[PDB]
């Protein structure tokens, strides 16, 4: 559950047997906040998607690209043990 | 539409019923059938099997109860719930006398032991819960009248109720 | 709270907080809360266009050392000493926890201590440039996000539950498809296997044998007697034709044979199993050694112990020399 | 199912509205009754809606300075005039309609058609006036000093109607208030208290003709008519949330559900009216002769059980009508914990009307609806507020005979096919203020307007 | 129990903000469920006195049986990608320092799955069946008389395949057992998010999650299926559809591919004890990788280069299960075993402060 601050309740109304893990996940807001949303009914479904496609794939591979180098010096000793383990095989074994 | 023809159907009925008066209430002389069937085997049948059987029980019943020094009244399980609903309401000095005769009784019986003969002489078949029985069935015929005359739909499985009529939380196996 | 715990020890190797603080050690003092700058009242300081324009920052990056895998923190679960070092607050260092209850920073020189002591409550320090920094948001969707107001349809437009419960019904019309395919197919395995199916079903090339054989075919675990009868034969089961009413089980030989010349039976005595053999008894039909059970040439009892007469099994003709059992 | 007519031969026993209109297009409405005080009044079809964004607001603000002296009068002399006379003006605005009556004696009955004339065609609208008020309506637009319920019955029309006026609140935004001026109280009074949309009501011991021959005189000079109002589409309806999460106003929480309800003059708008009768209110605190626990109300009687403490503090339906839309819905207010039970028993309320309603709670409905309505008739006020709503909304007066007609036809199965039609599988609108952890999306919420059962 | 059903599945709140890499765990509930379905319905069939005849039959003769034996074999390998998956996943997000009950309770399913699928490619009775466990049961020849009383016989027989068909049934069961406790410590102690705090914007259950993770788990249901009719992978070695003969050994003997991690660490290290003992270090030792830190941190969201490095060298390592007993191989294998070993110290040192 959230802290003890968090999940401490206003109400007195007991908590019912069917909500107790709801209601272990409470917050206190501090400062109150505007809550509003539209029903997908009334909406588009997709398009949103299609609008954050991009940055989304962008920023994706810039992270990912972090890994370039780890990944080219492990390929770099799997290059080698590829050809290494060649040359040994015919040394020992071709005339 | 086939339903609507027969809800007509039933409330003519129903409404050709009202205020009629019920079988018990009616003055009713027996046919010349039953009556013979009365005066021929109804006493051949209790002077031989009905009356030395019932009798027979019933005396055991008695000495029963007198062993346990208990009142027939005081054998009814409240698990029953026109016997809970009376006992709500019965007055406190026969709560009193009713709770230590079932105590005295079941020390009695669990120890394989019989009340004292010199406490036994007194009648067990004395009614002493029948006003507070009456009053308790009057008070729920009044409640499934006005207040259960329809299956009502609930929310079901919620408030930890199943919402299919119980009213105590985690009463049945789906509700734990 | 549920089982816990925190590393709230005495290291070997990692000096405490007190000793050596891991963050920016500059921080303004006010005497009463109310005296700390206003952060969204405060101008924050100049946007800039690049990322490359954007300011420096005042962790230090190498604030840790040894092995292990790298990380940047302020703070740590080690205990500290019951004389930790004096802070100095003169320059701007934090003074709180140990380093204000087990030290003399707060002491100043004629204040009274009860108004020295006020001044080091943690609440009097914030970190140095904390109204121009600190972030302080109007809105969790910036402008220039997608959000229902640009998503929202033209108030001219077609319902859309009649396509949605369409979706939805799809994919309980394909699940269910698919389960009903899988149930049917599991229990389809229980049928009987294609060697038990291809065993059960035997054909009688009914050419080659001569009239009053009979031969013997394993027919679903039991003896099937097929016996091609002679015109003797045939004739001594009409006869009893007639007498029938006078059997322990009437039947006639019309209604046990499809065809007069061919008898199909089960060859169970129908007292105790045994099987009995042909040509014996004293209808010259089949006489059952076990009890003496003597069936005639139709196979119907005639004398014994045995109770009805011999089954008559399902087989049909498929031609005129080949009957199939089942 | 028929059960036969209600109408009553002392039904029939009422005296007739009479309805003329002047020549210059003001109708004017009077019923006679047998009693020592009247009530004389404008009901204007004018609000809120029909105010442009920018000028949002200034309705109200001339509503509240219309008293505040006239050109011929002072606000003392006006003040101390309608006192001695023993009589108080009254007033009022909303989103589609705006009344201006005065409750006074039977010898101040044509005296007051003169007063209030006189603010309606002459206002004085004095600067020191507007400045004052400039600074009540000021307080009054903070939230902190409204009502939760106010707030909730704006944000309502606020997330509903996002693209037309309706959204619009009657008091306006604070940018506005701050800048309106007499100009724009002018503007509003030309363009839209004309005598077109004017009905003159007077109910008492009144005659007819001397009220119209009195109030002839008196509007003559009124704007006879105003261009007529632009063409628009029906009110579209927005399915949204507009919550407010406040966890430090205490253990209440306020929602409110709004489905789309009917215009006046629809044919099912007596049903609606029916089925927030059978909606009914409920108070933990005003129970009434029978408990909830024994309800005979279904929203009721189960929300008293749930956990044995009762998951209503507070609610009521509601039916808002006008002229091409509507909101029908219910307002909660109950504690923290409680919210989920709430609203999740109280959909399940209104999404019973499309399956499972008894012709008994319909029959009780029937009783409490017309209780409610003909109580409501019973002071002069009462009467003279029916009037000027009912001709504002439908151009006529129906009669208590009339009502009673047609509530007769409505029966379990109307209720029925109307609740299926249009509120089930509904879209919903919910708006809240308070500790509000428990309320659910929008989504989930619009789920319970229909069963899989039945 | 349908207010804990309720509890659990309609008003069961979690983040809006998690990928569909949350989504690996339902996948894997349900594959589950399938797998002791499937296994119980051919067990109808199967003959344990020869099993490499009963497959031939339930291959043939039975209706729809050939469904059967290649849901099972095919969805063993989809147990262990989506379980190895969700292994990677949880290492990356480095989900066990706050939820460390949560990793006890999946270790041991893990370690429950690893004796069940072993134990099932031994049912196949093929020549890497017979010779896979005659190899391993080797490796505790050192305990006395222990060997005899598992096998019990000499040599590996149908009295070893009876017994261990015995625990094939039941320790699955357990196993869904103990997917409840780690379910109960998942609810209780709230998942873990894509950012390192905890923020207010739950959402329920069934409503969201469910529809999310139903379209993952029908997107690996069109893969599975490709796979299933149509062995676009080679994920079952050809070897073990050879009769077994006891005196003759196969080409190779080698595991199912998600045994290859292991069979290599054995294969590489010369004592055979030595190479037992490593592959007890790498699935315990990453039980306590969080243990030893004292900095207020969780180590989540930097660029997790020692991840990444620990990512590849299982792949690598694999790779190397697969060639010959190759010299070259054995060295570089080796470079690789040390290589893992200065990862998780990597993992395990605390700091010190400059
Ligand atoms: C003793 C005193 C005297 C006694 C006298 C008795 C009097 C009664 C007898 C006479 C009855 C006359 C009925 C007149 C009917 C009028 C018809 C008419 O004009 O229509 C208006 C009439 C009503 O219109 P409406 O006014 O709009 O009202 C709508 C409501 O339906 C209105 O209904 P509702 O709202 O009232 O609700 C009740 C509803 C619904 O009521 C029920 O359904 C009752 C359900 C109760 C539970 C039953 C549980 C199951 C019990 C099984 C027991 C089996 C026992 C077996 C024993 C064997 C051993 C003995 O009843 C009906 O729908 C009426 C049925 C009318 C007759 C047609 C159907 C009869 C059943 C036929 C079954 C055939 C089985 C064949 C099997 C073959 C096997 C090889 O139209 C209908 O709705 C009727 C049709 C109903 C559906 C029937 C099935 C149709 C199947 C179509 C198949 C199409 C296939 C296409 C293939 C394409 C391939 C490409
Ligand atoms: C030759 C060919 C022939 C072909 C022939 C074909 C024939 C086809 C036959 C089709 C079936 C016909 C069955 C007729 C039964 C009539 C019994 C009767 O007179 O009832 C009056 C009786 C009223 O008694 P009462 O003393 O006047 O008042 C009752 C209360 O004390 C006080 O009452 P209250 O009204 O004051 O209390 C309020 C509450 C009272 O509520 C109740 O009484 C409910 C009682 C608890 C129900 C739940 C029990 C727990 C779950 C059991 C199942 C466990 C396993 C399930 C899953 C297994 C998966 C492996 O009422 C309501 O809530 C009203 C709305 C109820 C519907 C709600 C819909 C949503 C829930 C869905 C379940 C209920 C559906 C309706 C019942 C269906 C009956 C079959 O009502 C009931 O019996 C209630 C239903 C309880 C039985 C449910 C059984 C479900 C099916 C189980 C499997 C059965 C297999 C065996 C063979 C089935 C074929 C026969
Ligand atoms: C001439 C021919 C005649 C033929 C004769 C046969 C006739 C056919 C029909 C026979 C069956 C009738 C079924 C009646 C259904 C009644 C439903 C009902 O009302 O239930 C509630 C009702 C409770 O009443 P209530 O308290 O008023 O209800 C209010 C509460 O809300 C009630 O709520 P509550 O909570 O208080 O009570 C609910 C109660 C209801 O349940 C019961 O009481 C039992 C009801 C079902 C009975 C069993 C049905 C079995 C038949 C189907 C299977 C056949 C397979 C065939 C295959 C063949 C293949 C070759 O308990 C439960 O729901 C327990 C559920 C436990 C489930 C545990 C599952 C395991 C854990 C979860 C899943 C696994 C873990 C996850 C793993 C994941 C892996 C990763 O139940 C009862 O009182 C009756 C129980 C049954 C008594 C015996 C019935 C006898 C029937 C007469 C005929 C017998 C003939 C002789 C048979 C001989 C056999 C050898
Ligand atoms: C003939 C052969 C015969 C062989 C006989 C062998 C008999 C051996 C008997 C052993 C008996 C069992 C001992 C178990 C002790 C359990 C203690 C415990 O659980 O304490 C928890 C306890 C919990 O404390 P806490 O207050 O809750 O938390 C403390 C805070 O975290 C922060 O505390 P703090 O800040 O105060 O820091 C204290 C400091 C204190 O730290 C120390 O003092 C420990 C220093 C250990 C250094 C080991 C270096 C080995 C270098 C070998 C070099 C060979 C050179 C060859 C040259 C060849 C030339 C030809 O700790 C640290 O800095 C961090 C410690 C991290 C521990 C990680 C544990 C990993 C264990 C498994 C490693 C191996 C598995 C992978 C490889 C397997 C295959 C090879 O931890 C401590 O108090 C720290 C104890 C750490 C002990 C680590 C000992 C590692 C020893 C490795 C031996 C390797 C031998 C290689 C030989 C090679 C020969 C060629
Ligand atoms: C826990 C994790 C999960 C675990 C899961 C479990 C895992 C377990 C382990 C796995 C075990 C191993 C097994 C795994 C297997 C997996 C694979 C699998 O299952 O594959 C199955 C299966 C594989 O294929 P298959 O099974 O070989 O195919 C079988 C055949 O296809 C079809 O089958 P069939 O050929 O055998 O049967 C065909 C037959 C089947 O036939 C029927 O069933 C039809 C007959 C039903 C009759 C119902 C009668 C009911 C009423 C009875 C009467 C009631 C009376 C009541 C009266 C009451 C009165 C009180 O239907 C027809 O022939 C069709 C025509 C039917 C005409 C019916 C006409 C009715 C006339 C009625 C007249 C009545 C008048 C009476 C008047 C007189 C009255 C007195 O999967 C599929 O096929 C997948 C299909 C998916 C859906 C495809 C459709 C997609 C649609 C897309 C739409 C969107 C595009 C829209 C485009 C729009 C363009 C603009
Ligand atoms: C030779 O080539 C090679 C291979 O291919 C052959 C490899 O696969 C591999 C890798 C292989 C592996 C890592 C796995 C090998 C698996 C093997 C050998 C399995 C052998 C069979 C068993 C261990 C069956 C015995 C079963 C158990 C001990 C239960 C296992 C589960 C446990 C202990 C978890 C918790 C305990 C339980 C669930 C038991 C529950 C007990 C009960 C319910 C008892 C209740 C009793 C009462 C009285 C109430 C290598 C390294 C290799 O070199
Ligand atoms: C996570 C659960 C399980 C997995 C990983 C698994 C794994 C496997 C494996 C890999 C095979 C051999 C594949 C092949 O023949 O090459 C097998 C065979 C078998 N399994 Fe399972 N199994 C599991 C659960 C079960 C259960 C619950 C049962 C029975 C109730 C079962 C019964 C069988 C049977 C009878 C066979 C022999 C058929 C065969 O040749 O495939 N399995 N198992
Ligand atoms: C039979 C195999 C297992 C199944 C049925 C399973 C199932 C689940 C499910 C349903 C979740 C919750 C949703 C999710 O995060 O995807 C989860 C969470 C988790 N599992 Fe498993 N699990 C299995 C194996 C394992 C193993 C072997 C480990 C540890 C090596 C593990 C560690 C975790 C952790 C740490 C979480 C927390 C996820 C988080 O905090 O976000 N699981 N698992």
């Amino acid at each position: 559950p959230n802290t003890k601050r968090d999940i401490r309740r206003l109400g007195s109304y007991p908590v019912p047997p069917e909500s107790k893990n709801f209601w272990r996940g409470r917050f206190q807001v501090p400062g109150g906040q505007i809550q509003q949303g539209v029903s997908p009914m009334q909406q588009k479904i997709f398009f949103q998607w299609w609008w954050n496609l991009p940055t989304r794939y962008f920023w994706r591979f810039t992270k990912w690209s972090d890994f370039l180098i780890p990944s080219l010096m492990w390929y770099t000793g799997f290059l080698m043990c590829k050809n290494d383990v060649e040359e040994g095989t015919r040394s020992r074994y071709w005339y | 539409s086939f339903h609507r023809a027969f809800a007509r159907v039933v409330c003519n009925y129903n409404k050709s019923i009202e205020g009629s008066v019920p079988w018990y209430q009616v003055k009713r002389e027996k046919s010349p059938f039953q009556q013979v069937w009365d005066e021929v085997f109804t006493p051949i049948w209790f002077k031989l099997v009905k009356g030395p059987y019932e009798r027979w029980e019933y005396n055991a019943l008695v000495a029963r109860y007198r062993g346990m020094g208990i009142m027939a009244d005081d054998a009814m399980n409240d698990k029953d719930m026109i016997v809970e609903r009376a006992l709500d309401i019965i007055p406190e000095d026969i709560r009193i006398q009713r709770y230590r005769r079932m105590m005295r009784g079941a020390v009695l019986a669990g120890r394989k032991l019989h009340l004292p003969l010199e406490l036994q002489n007194y009648d067990p078949m004395v009614p002493y819960m029948a006003p507070y029985i009456e009053e308790a069935k009057f008070q729920m015929q009044e409640e499934q009248e006005l207040l259960a005359y329809h299956p009502w739909d609930r929310r079901l499985y919620t408030a930890g109720v199943s919402g299919f009529g119980e009213t105590s939380m985690h009463s049945t196996f789906l509700t734990m | 709270h549920r089982p816990t715990t925190v590393k709230m020890i005495d290291s070997w190797r990692t000096e405490p907080s007190s000793e050596k603080p891991m963050w920016y050690n500059r921080f303004d003092q006010v005497d009463h809360i109310s005296q700390h700058p206003d952060p969204e009242k405060t101008e924050k300081y100049p946007p800039v266009d690049d990322t490359r324009k954007l300011m420096k920052t005042r962790g230090d990056p190498h604030i840790m050392r040894g092995w292990g895998e790298y990380v940047y923190c302020h703070y740590e679960h080690l205990r500290e000493p019951v004389f930790p070092r004096k802070p100095d607050v003169a320059k701007g260092e934090l003074a709180a926890g140990a380093n204000v209850t087990r030290t003399d920073v707060w002491k100043r020189e004629g204040e009274p201590a009860i108004q020295s002591i006020a001044r080091f409550n943690p609440d009097n320090f914030r970190p140095v440039g904390y109204a121009e920094n600190i972030p302080c948001p109007d809105t969790c969707v910036p402008e220039g996000h997608l959000d229902f107001r640009h998503t929202r349809l033209p108030t001219w437009h077609a319902d859309r539950r009649p396509f949605h419960y369409f979706a939805t019904g799809m994919f309980g019309l394909i699940g269910l498809a698919f389960l009903r395919g899988t149930v049917v197919k599991v229990v389809h395995g229980l049928w009987p296997a294609r060697d038990a199916i291809a065993a059960g079903v035997i054909e009688v090339d009914l050419r080659g044998i001569q009239p009053g054989q009979n031969f013997v075919v394993k027919w679903r675990g039991k003896p099937v007697f097929v016996r091609r009868r002679t015109q003797a034969m045939i004739d001594a089961a009409t006869a009893d034709d007639a007498i029938v009413n006078s059997l322990r089980d009437p039947e006639r030989d019309k209604d046990r044979v499809k065809k007069p010349e061919w008898l199909v039976m089960l060859g169970v005595c129908t007292h105790l199993g045994c099987v009995p053999y042909p040509d014996q008894g004293l209808y010259g039909g089949y006489f059952c050694p076990c009890h003496g059970s003597h069936y005639d040439h139709s196979g119907r009892i005639r004398l014994g112990p045995a109770p009805l007469n011999m089954e008559i099994p399902t087989y049909e003709f498929t031609d005129d020399d080949t009957i199939i059992l089942g | 199912y028929y059960w036969g007519s209600t109408v009553t031969t002392e039904m029939h026993n009422v005296s007739p509205t009479q309805v003329t209109r002047l020549p210059n297009g003001m109708r004017v409405a009077t019923q006679f009754s047998y009693t020592d005080s009247a009530t004389v009044g404008l009901w204007i079809d004018a609000g809120a809606r029909y105010e442009t964004k920018e000028s949002n607001g200034t309705a109200h603000f001339l509503e509240r300075v219309l008293y505040l002296g006239t050109k011929n009068r002072s606000r003392d002399q006006l003040e101390t005039e309608v006192e001695n006379l023993g009589a108080n003006l009254n007033s009022y605005t909303g989103r589609e309609q705006t009344a201006f009556y005065a409750k006074t004696t039977k010898d101040g009955i044509l005296p007051c058609i003169d007063i209030l004339a006189d603010c309606i065609l002459n206002p004085k609208l004095d600067g020191d006036e507007i400045e004052k008020e400039r600074v009540r309506i000021t307080q009054d637009l903070q939230a902190v000093n409204q009502s939760y319920e106010e707030l909730l019955y704006d944000k309502v029309h606020t997330a509903c109607y996002r693209d037309c006026s309706l959204g619009q609140t009657v008091i306006g935004p604070e940018e506005n208030v701050a800048t309106i001026k007499r100009d724009h109280m002018v503007n509003y009074l030309y363009n839209n208290f004309t005598a077109d949309r004017m009905v003159l009501v007077a109910v008492g011991p009144v005659d007819h003709a001397q009220i119209v021959k009195e109030a002839e005189k008196k509007f003559a000079n009124i704007r006879p008519t105003a261009g007529p109002r632009m063409l628009e589409e029906k009110p579209y309806f927005c399915a949204s949330e507009l919550v407010y999460r406040n966890d430090d106003m205490g253990p209440t929480a306020h929602i409110a559900i709004a489905y789309e309800g009917v215009p006046w003059r629809s044919p099912d708008y007596i049903t609606f009216m029916l089925m927030n009768a059978i909606i009914g209110s409920y108070d933990k605190k005003n129970e009434g002769l029978v408990p909830g626990l024994q309800s005979a109300n279904r929203i009721t009687q189960t929300g008293a059980t749930r956990m044995d403490v009762g998951c209503f503090d507070y609610y009521t339906g509601f039916n808002i009508a006008y002229k091409d839309t509507g909101l029908f819905g219910f307002y909660i207010a109950t504690d923290e914990v409680a919210v989920e039970h709430a609203v999740g028993d109280l959909m399940f309320g209104v999404t019973s009307f499309s399956y499972s309603l008894t012709e008994e709670e319909v029959m009780k409905a029937k009783r409490e609806l017309k209780t409610n309505f003909f109580s409501g008739l019973d002071n002069t006020t009462g009467v003279a507020e029916d009037i000027g709503r009912q001709i504002l909304a439908y151009g006529r007066r129906l009669s208590p005979a009339e009502f009673v007609e047609r509530l007769d036809q409505i029966d379990s199965q109307e209720v029925q096919r109307v609740a299926w039609n249009r509120l089930h599988d509904a879209e919903i609108t919910m708006t809240g203020v308070g500790p509000l952890h428990g309320l659910l999306q929008l989504w989930d919420l619009r789920r319970q307007t229909w069963w899989w059962r039945y | 129990f349908i207010l804990i059903i309720k509890d659990n599945i309609i008003l069961y709140n979690i983040n809006d903000s998690i990928n569909y890499l949350w989504n690996i765990g339902y996948i894997i509930m349900v594959v589950m469920i399938v797998q002791v379905i499937t296994g119980i319905i051919i067990n109808l069939y199967m003959n344990i006195n020869n099993g490499y005849k009963g497959i031939i039959y339930i291959i043939k003769e039975i209706y729809y049986g050939y469904i059967l034996r290649y849901i099972h074999n095919n969805n063993s390998t989809l147990i262990y990608v989506v379980v190895y998956l969700h292994i990677i996943r949880n290492l990356y997000y480095k989900t066990y320092y706050y939820n460390i009950l949560i990793w006890y309770s999946g270790m041991i399913m893990l370690y429950q799955l690893i004796i069940i699928g072993f134990i099932g490619y031994i049912l196949g009775w093929g020549q890497l069946s017979y010779w896979g466990i005659t190899v391993i049961i080797n490796l505790i020849s050192g305990i006395p008389y222990l060997i005899l009383l598992i096998s019990g016989n000499y040599y590996i027989t149908i009295v070893t395949i009876k017994r261990l068909y015995i625990v094939h049934f039941i320790l699955p069961i357990i196993l869904i057992y103990v997917e409840i406790i780690h379910v109960y410590y998942i609810h209780y102690l709230i998942n873990n998010n894509i950012v390192e705090y905890n923020v207010n914007n739950k959402i329920i259950f069934n409503n969201y999650i469910l529809v999310k993770d139903n379209n993952g788990i029908i997107f690996i249901l069109n893969i599975f299926i490709l796979e299933l009719n149509n062995n676009i992978f080679i994920i079952a070695d050809n070897d073990n559809l050879i009769e077994i003969n006891i005196l003759v050994t196969p080409i190779h003997i080698i595991p199912e591919w998600y045994y290859l991690y292991w069979y290599s660490i054995l294969k590489l290290l010369p004592n055979k004890y030595s190479g037992l003992y490593i592959v007890v270090n790498s699935i315990s030792i990453i039980n306590i990788l969080s243990e030893y830190k004292i900095v207020i941190s969780e180590y989540k969201n930097y660029k997790n280069i020692i991840w990444y490095n620990q990512i590849i060298q299982y792949i690598s390592m694999i790779y190397i299960g697969i060639q010959l007993p190759i010299i070259e191989y054995i060295n570089y294998g080796r470079y690789i075993i040390i290589f893992n070993i200065l990862l998780l110290i990597m993992y395990l040192y605390p700091k010190k402060k400059k």
